[PDB]
RNA sequence: GAGGACCGAACCCACCAGGGUUGAAAACCUGGGGGAUGACCUGUGGUUAGGGGUGAAAGGCCAAUCAAACUCCGUGAU
RNA sequence: UCGAGAGGGAAACAGCCCAGAGCAUCGACUAAGGCCCCUAAGCGUACGCUAAGUGGGAAAGGAGCCGACAAUGUA
RNA sequence: UUUGGCACCUCGUCGGCUCGUCGCAUCCUGGGGCUGGAGUCGGUCCCAAGGGUUGGGCUGUUCGCCCAUUAAAGCGGUACGCGAGCUGGGUUUAGAACGUCGUGAGACAGUUCGGUCCCUAUCCGCUGCGCGCGCAGGAACAUUGAGAAGGGCUGUCCCUAGUACGAGAGGACCGGGACGGACGAACCUCUGGUGUGCCAGUUGUUCUGCCAAGGGCAUGGCUGGUUGGCUACGUUCGGGAGGGAUAACCGCUGAAACAUCUAAGCGGGAAGCCUGCUUCGAGAUGAGUGUUCCCACCGGGUAAGGCUCCCAGUAGACGACUGGGUUGAUAGGCCGGAUAUGGAAGCCCAGUGAUGGGUGGAGUUGACCGGUACUAACGAGGGCUU
């Protein structure tokens, strides 16, 4: 009896967001707003899973700042982030990269996709 | 959430390392603390020779945590450790300098000098 | 637990009443 | 107090983003097109209230009290009938039809429904109770109730005490959910929370009963 | 085919799977089976399932189908007998019929049997 | 290449927990646990008998019974 | 007096008030206690007091009243 | 509610957990009198039991001290509530030791280490669910509400205002907003959890003749993920406002006899009482009300309308409830989607080989979604009186 849910489900969709997929390093144009004036954070980091349906999809965004491990959740129709510009391509072998939660430094990188 | 005997790691200078939670404030039985919640903690290690000595009774401010948090734009956000930063009577820091990154909540609780001093706040 | 007392002869029947097959 | 009402139809829960971008959990409610079919009265039937029919089915599974009912206000057979305890029963006409867009954006409803069934739910999952402890050598007791009266006075269980029964399925209202949005090409209402009931529930919608 | 609620036929989990498995290698080996009537709606949609990979009748379906019922020959009767038959028919190529209840144990029985 | 040596199956035992408690069992089951070349475990054949035996000693064991076994008799004790 | 004592009354209440049961009685008069309804018999007659439901629990003490106050549910 | 006296009934003590329930001699919250009450905060007393009354260290501990908070960390009754509900730490068995007493066997409200906590609910009671009958014609639907249950908690900051008060320090009443703590309900869009279902990797062995590809077993062999369902750590929501009568108390008019809140009257006045909110509710035997349908036959057949049977879930221990039953999308299957994993098998290419690349977001795939009939879908004839 969803027939009439996905119309619901067609309006908020974004088109802008590219097609990426985990394990690809990605920068996330957040956009800050700090009371009166709004500025653009940028976040880069790699993508460790990509989960959801429809309007729902959310993807996580891992990065080592400072020497500590971030995580930010978005979902990808979410009208918080100006862009989504997809840096790199990843060779990985999984749909959820949480085995990178406790490799450090040169162990966990991820490698590029030389076609 | 952080909630007693549990232990974090001190993000700035002060000379503690670990502090032990006493109790979360803000309520009566208040259950859990996340980013920006204050607490009473105790000093279980310390760096020789700086200003809090191990057994100090100190009031610190959550910056880190490691559940994520929801946000009100859907987004979550979380780190890998526990943190805190050890506050003055007065709600200001004791520490000079602050390590790591902070969580945005800090800036509507107004701890603004953490804030300042923080090397990024995401 | 025990049977406090024997049941009486009516309080026994009214539940075999129960304990009845149904017509096919 | 005046009251407006409507059947639904939980569709399902989805997000919206409002302008500040808040990420808002909605339920999609199917309100409508519901009609009336009888307006009683203080005279005629001691109080004053409002059938409305919502519903879709063929005029071939309604006996024939039904149908000679729904002939008196000449409208097509529908399956659901509930009454809205109003105030203003003398506005309304046999056969009006309530569209969707009873309400607008921003008002504030009070959602009933059919709550979903749980079985035979036990001590802890109905009424909360703790248990005996999993360790620390606890006897076949780790979700017992406990204790459930005193000694020899009153040597009898209070009526009213909370044992383990069937949970769930019984009516339930919740109260000042927000109307985000009412999209009124299909008849649909976008609420802010969760209404009670599973997916294809009849919901009723009827406005605040509080603040007014 | 979607799982089932409650307990497993057999006992277990494993049973379960080498029992629906071979009945319906019973099944298709005769074509017609009297058996519990809470089995044989268990086996109706692992059958059908079964008869739509056969009809498809490349190699790779027939390593799929392989999977389940381990036996070659059955397998050769499945794809070279049984599959052309329901080359047309979409769907509902098993039959279910109630019988009386089995002595005994008062279980209600029935039997199962592929679609002419 | 010694050991009342070490780890650890069989074998002997019974420290902890849960189950069992009109039990599958009048003392056991499941998972851990101790010894496991010795003052060890075990088979077969002998032998010590009741105010007596035996006891690395608990009044323990002596046929599901022990601060004095069991059976018959005094005896229809009081 | 009960024990060894039935019957009537005190709501129920061996020991209090009336009264000592051989048996039957679809007659009468009384005892303690009662006579608005439960419940037999007076909304009895006449004078006076009480305003607190006192009657239907209690003290020093204060100006019929206060003092007055525990737990399952009037109690 | 303590320590006791009597010896009238009957030859596991304590502590903790779970679950309550009641009293007010009130810890907080609400109202008020007085104050040696300038203000904030207090002291005492009066009214008030609706709700609330945290987490830890020591000790078996009740108790008590202490730590950190809190609006507050209340006192009691209920067989010092509650072991056919749990524990078994102290205490009241048998072992052993210390101190003391005894010549000795042994003893000690001295101490120390160890030390079996059984039961299938007959009756009442309580929590849920049905069957029968009733309610003077028989039915379908929707409801009034006599009564009953649930809920009643509270903080911080901002404005009013650095204002009235004061030497100043400090610092309001009243009124209006913002966000929380604890508790409860509904729900599964998000976030997490489980996953005997799905996807993939891999170890030992065994089997399908062998290579290749796969099956069985090893806790789902293990490991990495995980839609649906169930969920909280997650999302949303609730406590209320208002109306009536009141407690303490504050008054208007006013005697008995100027004064008197009272003796006649009339007002204000609590988180308390009744309503208002949520839910059950005519077995409310006082069995109600409304709209519609059937129609005035001969113990029996029937009308309206049900029940039984089958497919199921929006349901569920079983009954029961809800929907569908060929005039049919109820379930399965079949087509597609969405999800989940993550690049099938065969073939080709590269490599001595382990392996890698292409064919190709491939193959497999459950619950969520749209299509598609292929398979299975006993019960009226109205009593009388006014």
């Amino acid at each position: 009896m969803s027939h009439v849910l996905d119309a619901v489900n067609a309006a908020s969709l974004r088109s802008d967001v590219p097609a990426f997929r985990p394990g690809d390093t990605v920068n996330v144009h957040v956009r800050v707003i700090e009371g009166n004036r709004s500025r653009i954070q940028q976040f880069k980091g790699v993508v460790i899973r990509r989960q959801g349906s429809g309007v729902s999809e959310t993807f996580t965004v891992r990065k080592v700042s400072f020497s500590v491990g971030v995580e930010r959740t978005f979902p990808v129709h979410s009208p918080i982030f100006e862009k989504i510009e997809l840096v790199t391509r990843g060779d990985v072998r999984r749909a959820k990269l949480y085995y990178l939660r406790e490799l450090r430094g040169k162990a966990a990188k991820i490698k590029e996709k030389r076609e | 959430m952080i909630q007693q005997e549990s232990r974090l790691r001190v993000a700035d200078n002060t000379g503690a390392k670990e502090i032990l939670c006493i109790r979360v404030l803000g309520g009566s039985g208040r259950r859990y603390a996340g980013i920006g919640d204050v607490i009473v903690a105790t000093v279980k290690d310390a760096i020789p020779g700086g200003n809090v000595k191990k057994g100090d009774v100190v009031k610190a401010v959550i910056v880190r945590t490691v559940k994520e948090r929801r946000r009100q734009d859907g987004s979550y956000i979380r780190f890998d450790e526990n943190a805190a930063v050890i506050l003055k009577n007065d709600g200001d820091p004791r520490g000079t300098r602050i390590f790591g990154p902070v969580g945005r909540e800090l800036r509507e609780k107004k701890f603004m000098k953490i804030i300042s001093l923080a090397p990024e706040v995401l | 637990a025990v049977p406090k007392r024997k049941m009486s002869r009516s309080n026994t029947r009214h539940r075999r009443s129960q304990w009845k097959a149904a017509v096919p | 107090k005046n009251i407006k009402g409507v059947l639904g139809e939980k569709l399902g829960m989805t997000q919206v983003w409002d302008e500040n971008n808040r990420v808002v959990p909605v339920t999609v409610v199917k309100a409508g097109p519901c009609v009336v079919t009888q307006v009683r009265s203080n005279d005629t039937d001691g109080y004053e209230s409002v059938q409305i029919a919502f519903g879709e089915i063929d005029p071939r599974k309604v006996n024939k009290p039904l149908k000679g009912h729904f002939a008196k206000a000449d409208v097509t057979p529908r399956r659901h009938l509930v009454e809205i305890r109003t105030a203003d029963a003398s506005e309304y006409t046999l056969g009006q039809e309530i569209t969707a867009a009873v309400f607008e954006a921003g008002v504030k409803v009070d959602v009933t429904g059919k709550s979903k069934g749980k079985g035979f739910a036990g001590v802890m999952k109905r009424h909360n109770f703790r248990g005996l402890g999993a360790g620390h050598g606890t006897q076949r007791k780790h979700r017992s109730p406990g204790s459930i009266g005193g000694c020899a006075t009153p040597g009898r269980v209070f009526k009213g005490l909370r044992m383990a029964g069937r949970m769930g399925n019984e009516r339930v209202t919740t109260q000042n959910l927000t109307v985000h949005a009412v999209d009124a090409e299909k008849g649909l209402l976008l609420i802010k929370g969760a209404v009670p009931g599973p997916n294809g529930g009849l919901v009723l919608v009827r406005t605040a009963a509080k603040g007014a | 085919p979607k799982p089932a609620k409650g307990a497993r036929l057999g006992g277990s989990a494993a049973h379960e799977k080498l029992l629906l498995a071979n009945l319906a290698k019973s099944l298709f080996e005769h074509g017609r089976i009297t058996t519990t009537e809470a089995k044989a709606r268990r086996l109706r949609p692992v059958a059908e399932r079964l008869i739509t990979k056969a009809k498809k009748g490349d190699i790779h379906n027939r390593r799929l189908v392989l999977q389940t019922i381990t036996d070659k020959g059955i397998v050769h009767t499945l794809f070279t007998e049984i599959a052309p038959r329901y080359a047309e028919r979409p769907g509902g190529y098993t039959r279910i019929t109630k019988i009386g209840n089995r002595r005994g144990d008062n279980a209600p029985m029935a039997v199962i049997e592929l679609v002419e």
